[PDB]
RNA sequence: GGAUUUUUGGAGCAGGGAGAUGGAAUAGGAGCUUGCUCCGUCCACUCCACGCAUCGACCUGGUAUUGCAGUACCUCCAGGAACGGUGC
């Protein structure tokens, strides 16, 4: 299709269940309710999931550009 | 707004520095830079299964600091006034 | 303000550790804004080992401090 | 002209052909090597020839003294302290000194890390197995007199006197 | 703009220096090229690694980023190095 | 000269599979088609699949955005 | 500021380049970057086992780039 | 424009920490979970907090030998602490002040 | 002045398996001392898969070079492998 910048594919993915993986293994599933310019993440009603097992919820999670490895739209 | 200004303003005083090696420098900060440059005299470093060696200078970065242990009588809610 | 925390220990016998564990005992001569350390004449600790001129950068400092009185 | 602490502080010091930190202390002429905790540990080699002085001790303790020198001396003792206050002496010059006896060299097996050993042009080296007995005595010196030690020297110094 | 570390690594350049990497790669021989960013091109180049693997190349380049130290001769620190 | 910045619009605009291997890590990569690019080299990968030469698996995830710090080789595939 | 690197003598030469976590590959530069990315046509890589395996034209970025030998006399 | 971003933005989640003064917890590298209020902040998350709580698991190390003994878990209480942005991997807020 | 070569870090963690093998002088719990039994921490040896291959430093014996220079390192053969790091 159409050659999209990721800049407006994360602008367009707020309010959407998504997870984003670290590059430690964990992953942080839940709605994107905050994403800026220098590639940081907030999020509500966040899941942790460890080697395909979920952990736990924490609720709002932020998340630096620093150990985020990639993230995935569910 | 800028923590450096805040960091800069620490002199004179006896706090810890522990780094991403697990070593513990505690000492008197005399000089802080933009760059937190950590120069602190008379300090006593105590690294990952080692023993506690005390030292009249030191000099750390501010990139190999990884925490910062401050005194419960530090005046913090008038230092952050710029 | 007076950044004189580097120029006091200018022409003086330092020995910084470095990340991995080493350490180089030198006679710290000139620096930069990227913490550049010359030391002329440097011992590297660990046994010894005869380095002499060596040109650290400083990504790989972690800590310095004062070994002796200047040559 | 003592050994003094303003007399080790107005000594040169510098880098060695060896890359390691020694002071020149040649030319005082100290009767007693003292007051040497005025360096602080910072250099790695003495030098200490041409003086004056008699026994090998009295020195504080340093952990980086790894190589001392003294040659053309009067030094007939050892001190029996020498692995209390030198744990990293390898480096140990005793060329034209007043050792006569192979006794005084019973103080010197204490230092395990001693490698190098010199005892040329002295009176106990003229006398009789004095290469055997440095060898029984000390086995951790590895090159006695700019001489390796080979495994029949060892096995002749371990057959006799034992 | 340049660093006095970095005039002195740039007045180094054709002389028999080493620079040994972040990993321990020692690449050794004549400094062709130094730039500003502590990048060493060298011609007839030598590898003695932290791993012992000696080798000779024709040329080599190392980089900044992975450039750990860098082992020069004592020729230039007399002057005008004196400051 | 060829450009990486070229190389790259122009693997963008023939829409083919490319892998990607991460920074100091060989036992997993990913495997996309890059729809788009931008200053800091992130990837948008439609259709993304996870493969680890260790497990010798491959795990889809789908529209995936890769981070220009951790891609350290991209190579074009056939599949 | 931001200066190029000196890639004009190693241009249409067959060097190997190592990256990080002990990788070996080998071909041609077709290019340069001032922020060290490396375009290498038919480039092959250095298995485990010792085999080369044929890539093509890949590209190689500056943060995992630990040392590139020129194979050929520039 | 920088206001608007702090406010608006993933730093907004850091404003409701020191503005009604509740608890956050940060999980650094280092596998520590320190929970606190967060009193002071930067752009480059620099993190002044007072009264933290610091949790974290430890093995013996060879400690005494002999292939049968398990690590411990163990925390720690600080006054005043100060942590730079680059350590700081994960940071959540959830009500735990009431 | 947190987006590839320096300062807001890609760092953290663990050392293969087995054997009626051996030890915790003063420091494990339980069967509520001592003796015995069980289980989540090392070192020494043995076996499988001397964990593997590589090069550097190094020790023994034999052997070649007698040469005026400012140095990553310097002859070759064979045995042993105490050390370093690289990839699995």
């Amino acid at each position: 299709s159409l050659p999209l910048n990721p800049k407006p594919f994360l602008n367009g993915l707020t309010g959407k269940p998504v997870m984003v993986k670290l590059k430690w293994g964990m992953e942080y599933k839940g709605y994107l309710v905050s994403v800026d310019g220098y590639m940081n993440m907030q999020l509500a009603n966040t899941e942790e999931y460890i080697d395909g097992a979920l952990s736990g919820h924490l609720g709002e999670v932020l998340i630096r550009c620093n150990n985020v490895l990639y993230i995935r739209g569910v | 707004m800028k923590l450096v200004r805040f960091l800069m303003k620490l002199s004179h005083e006896t706090v810890t520095i522990e780094l991403k090696n697990g070593t513990q420098v505690h000492g008197t900060i005399t000089g802080v830079d933009v760059s937190m440059n950590t120069h602190l005299k008379a300090v006593k470093m105590t690294l990952k299964n080692r023993e506690p060696v005390q030292l009249e200078t030191l000099s750390i970065r501010g990139n190999n600091i990884r925490y910062f242990i401050l005194p419960d009588s530090l005046p913090l809610d008038t230092l952050l006034v710029d | 303000g007076k950044s004189s925390k580097m120029l006091q220990h200018i022409d003086y016998r330092m020995r910084c550790i470095l990340q991995d564990g080493r350490i180089f005992i030198g006679t710290f001569k000139a620096f930069d804004k990227h913490m550049n350390l010359i030391l002329c004449d440097c011992d590297e600790f660990r046994e010894k080992r005869v380095l002499g001129l060596v040109l650290l950068r400083g990504e790989n400092l972690v800590s310095m401090t004062v070994e002796g009185p200047p040559p | 002209v003592k050994l003094t602490a303003e007399l080790i502080e107005q000594a040169a010091q510098y880098t060695n052909a060896v890359r390691d930190r020694e002071l020149d202390l040649r030319g005082y002429k100290i009767p007693v090597i003292e007051n040497l905790g005025a360096t602080l540990d910072q250099f790695d080699a003495i030098d200490f020839s041409d003086n004056e002085i008699r026994k090998l001790d009295g020195f504080p303790l340093l952990r980086r003294l790894k190589t001392l020198l003294v040659n053309n001396n009067r030094i007939c003792r050892i001190g029996e302290g020498l692995d209390q206050a030198l744990p990293c002496l390898t480096e140990l010059i005793l060329t034209n000194n007043s050792l006569v006896e192979l006794g005084d060299l019973d103080p010197l097996a204490s230092l395990k890390s001693l490698t190098y050993l010199s005892i040329l042009r002295n009176p106990v080296t003229n006398k009789k197995h004095y290469r055997l007995y440095v060898i029984y005595k000390v086995p951790q010196v590895r090159v006695l007199d700019f001489q390796k030690v080979k495994l029949k020297e060892r096995q002749e110094a371990e057959k006799m006197f034992k | 703009s340049i660093g006095v570390p970095i005039k002195v690594l740039h007045e180094a350049e054709g002389h028999i220096v080493t620079c040994e990497t972040n990993t321990g790669e020692v690449y050794r021989g004549k400094l062709i090229e130094a730039e500003d960013n502590m990048n060493c091109q060298m011609s007839n180049i030598t590898v003695t690694y932290r791993d012992g693997r000696v080798a000779q190349l024709e040329q080599v380049y190392i980089r900044g980023s992975k450039i750990r130290f860098l082992i020069l001769p004592d020729m230039l620190k007399n002057a005008p190095m004196l400051k | 000269m060829v450009q990486p910045i070229n190389l790259i619009f122009r693997y963008l605009q023939n829409r083919s599979r490319i892998q990607v291997w991460l920074y100091e890590q060989v036992n997993m990569r990913i495997e996309g088609c890059i729809i788009g690019f931008d200053e800091y080299m992130n990837l948008v990968l439609d259709d993304a699949e996870e493969i680890h030469s260790k497990t010798k698996s491959r795990k889809q995830l789908g529209r995936i955005m890769l981070k220009g710090d951790n891609i350290t080789l991209l190579q074009s595939v056939s599949n | 500021k931001a200066h190029p690197p000196e890639l004009k003598k190693f241009m249409d030469k067959k060097l190997s380049l190592k990256l990080n976590g002990g990788r070996h590959v080998q071909g041609i530069l077709r290019g340069f970057d001032p922020f060290m990315n490396l375009v290498i046509d038919e480039c092959v890589e250095m298995a485990t086992s010792g085999q080369q395996n044929n890539i093509g034209m890949v590209v190689i970025r500056g943060n995992s780039i630990i040392m590139l030998e020129a194979l050929e006399r520039v | 424009r920088e206001e608007e971003e702090f406010n608006t933005g993933p730093l907004s989640v850091l404003t409701q920490s020191v503005k009604n003064n509740t608890q956050v917890l940060i999980n650094c590298r280092n596998n520590k979970k320190l929970l606190g209020r967060v009193k002071a902040f930067d752009r480059h998350c620099n993190m002044v907090l007072e009264n933290v709580k610091e949790m974290w698991t430890e093995v013996p190390k060879s400690g005494k030998g002999k292939k049968k003994s398990k690590p411990v878990n163990k925390d720690r209480y600080i006054s005043k602490m100060f942590l730079r942005g680059d350590s700081v991997i994960v940071v959540l807020r959830n009500p735990l002040i009431a």
